[PDB]
């Protein structure tokens, strides 16, 4: 169906921002909504934010509003966020999020279908 | 706001019996379209989650059978037929509709006699 | 990016009889000089391109390529659009020329180059984020054109999905000739509601287009909208495509 892969492993130094990149294989990039989610160790997710696919934008959580800019682009297929001023105490596992529209070409209807399937994730590596 | 919380702090069970789980909100779920929208999570130690339900009363597939939720009102629960030692890990309840699309709390699954 | 979907065991092929069929005009001044015909009461072979059986899953795909053996006659009947277009060439390979008619929502493009097609041709349909629209762009089927002769651009020549009276069935011909270097299509389209069988009565087809490809043919395959069945938790589908063919002869 679809295969996701992403890597964030990167051993920097603290004090810039952090790119996080999600392959996708199976649907097309322009076939399947996106969204994000972080868990920090000891702690639970939060949802940050994604693609509105009935409203055709990308709206974040009032948390992260101007903090982090995401984006993707079908000629790679590899949907960006780079989040901003990053350090080392901050660095965690990041995940992808990936959906679509259920109906058939003539539809009977939209589809909220929030995520189901996700990432291997990866450590946002800063230090 | 829409919030998302279930009643035990841990669920220690043991092998071969059933086992549920409760979770619980702050406003109701339903949908304009009428039918209402629910989803529950799993995820193994080392792992990323797993979609377990998409909708009150249904299941993701791929995932183990027996695997059920009380699709209705607002406390709505995560129940099975059997419980199994690798399944050790945690859960999670998530809505669907308000899109601020909250994270709610889960509660630590163990097995214990 | 192709895909195998066109798998199947061996099926055969039905047929039936052809009651004055493909009947049209040579000259430009009357309507209502031996040529290419289809002879009354000649063998047609119905095919089934989708089909269903047990389950009642569409797992029955197949578009074999037939030979393009002194033209062709073609006709479906149905009440859809999953019928798109032609292929037409010699041996349908990156390496000799060939032809393309691409129908799509609002135009046909016929189109030659040196196309370099797949083991099968799809043209199917699928969803656009950015846009709030289905989209219909599908380099799947040729993959690539390296070197190209030729193009066009018009009014679509199929109907549209009219759906006028649901008590009826679009029953749509055609007949496709390669004589003397000039590539003839004719037409007509037929309101019928009976039976599936292709009916008694004279049609009269009458002309499409006139194009000087100055192509060799001896292969023709036809395409279909096969729409990506976005999976409510495979790949692709569609519904009944179905059609017949006949061939032509020099008798007269
Ligand atoms: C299109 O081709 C099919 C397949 O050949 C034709 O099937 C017809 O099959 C019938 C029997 O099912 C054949 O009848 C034969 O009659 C002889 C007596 O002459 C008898 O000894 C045989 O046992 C058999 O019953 C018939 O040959 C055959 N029809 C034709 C025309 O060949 C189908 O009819 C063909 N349709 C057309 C429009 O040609
Ligand atoms: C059906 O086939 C026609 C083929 O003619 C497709 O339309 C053609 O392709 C594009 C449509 O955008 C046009 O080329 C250029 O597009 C850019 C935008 O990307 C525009 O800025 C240029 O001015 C130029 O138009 C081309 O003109 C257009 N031609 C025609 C005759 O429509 C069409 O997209 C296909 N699909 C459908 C649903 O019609
Ligand atoms: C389709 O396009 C491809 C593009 O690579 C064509 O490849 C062709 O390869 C032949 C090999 O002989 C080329 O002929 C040679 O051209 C070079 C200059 O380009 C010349 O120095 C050699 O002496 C020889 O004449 C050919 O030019 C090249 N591209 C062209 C223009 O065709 C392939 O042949 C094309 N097939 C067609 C035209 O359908
Ligand atoms: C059109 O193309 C076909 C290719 O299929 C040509 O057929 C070949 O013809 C040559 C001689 O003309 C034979 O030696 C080959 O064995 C044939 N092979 C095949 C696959 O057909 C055909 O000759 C071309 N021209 C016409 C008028 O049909
Ligand atoms: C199946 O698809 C692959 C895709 O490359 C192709 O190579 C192969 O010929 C197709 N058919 C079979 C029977 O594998
Ligand atoms: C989306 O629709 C608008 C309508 O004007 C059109 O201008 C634009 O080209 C379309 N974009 C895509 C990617 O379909």
């Amino acid at each position: 169906q679809v295969r996701v892969v992403q890597s964030g492993a990167e051993v920097k130094n603290p004090g810039a921002s952090v790119k996080v990149s999600c392959k996708v294989s199976g649907y097309t990039l322009t076939e399947l909504s996106i969204h994000w989610v972080r868990q920090a160790p000891g702690n639970g997710l939060e949802w940050m934010g994604g693609f509105d696919p009935e409203d055709g934008e990308t709206i974040y959580a009032q948390k992260f509003q101007g903090r982090v800019t995401m984006t993707e682009d079908t000629s790679t297929d590899t949907a960006y966020m780079e989040l901003s001023s990053l350090r080392s105490d901050d660095t965690a596992v990041y995940y992808c999020a990936t959906a679509g529209a259920i109906t058939g070409t003539p539809r009977n209807f939209y589809y909220y279908y929030g995520m189901d399937v996700w990432g291997q994730g990866t450590t946002v590596t800063v230090s | 706001d829409i919030v998302m919380t279930q009643t035990p702090l841990s669920s220690p069970v043991t092998l071969g019996q059933p086992a549920s789980i409760s979770c619980r909100s702050s406003q109701s779920l339903v949908h304009s379209d009428g039918n209402t929208y629910l989803s529950w999570l799993q995820q193994r130690p080392g792992q990323p989650p797993r979609l377990l339900i998409y909708k009150i009363s249904n299941r993701f597939s791929g995932v183990p059978d027996r695997f059920s939720g009380s699709g209705a009102g607002t406390d709505f629960t995560l129940k099975i037929s059997r419980v199994e030692a690798e399944d050790v890990g945690v859960y999670y309840c998530m809505q669907v509709t308000q899109f601020p699309y909250t994270f709610g709390q889960g509660t630590k699954l163990e097995i214990k006699r | 990016q192709c895909v195998n979907l066109t798998t199947r065991t061996q099926l055969p092929p039905a047929y039936t009889n052809s009651f004055t069929r493909g009947v049209y005009y040579p000259d430009k001044v009357f309507r209502s000089t031996q040529d290419l015909f289809l002879p009354f009461f000649s063998n047609v072979t119905w095919f089934h391109a989708i089909h269903v059986s047990g389950t009642n899953g569409t797992k029955r795909f197949d578009n074999p390529v037939l030979p393009f053996n002194d033209g062709v006659y073609f006709a479906s009947t149905e009440k859809s659009n999953i019928i798109r277009g032609w292929i037409f060439g010699t041996t349908l390979d990156s390496k000799t020329q060939s032809l393309l008619i691409v129908n799509n929502a609002t135009n046909v493009v016929i189109k030659v180059c040196e196309f370099q097609f797949c083991n099968d041709p799809f043209l199917g349909v699928y969803y656009h984020k950015n846009n709030k629209s289905w989209m219909e762009s599908e380099f799947r089927v040729y993959s690539s054109a390296n070197n190209c002769t030729f193009e066009y651009v018009s009014q679509p020549f199929l109907m549209d999905l009219e759906g006028k009276q649901g008590n009826f069935k679009n029953l749509r011909e055609f007949v496709f000739k390669n004589i003397d270097g000039y590539f003839k299509i004719y037409s007509k389209h037929t309101p019928i509601n009976l039976v599936r069988d292709l009916p008694q009565g004279f049609s009269a087809l009458e002309p499409l287009v006139d194009l000087p490809i100055g192509i060799n043919i001896t292969r023709f395959q036809t395409l279909l909208a096969l729409h990506r069945s976005y999976l409510t938790p495979s790949g692709w589908t569609a519904g009944a495509a179905a059609y017949y063919v006949g061939y032509l002869q020099p008798r007269t």
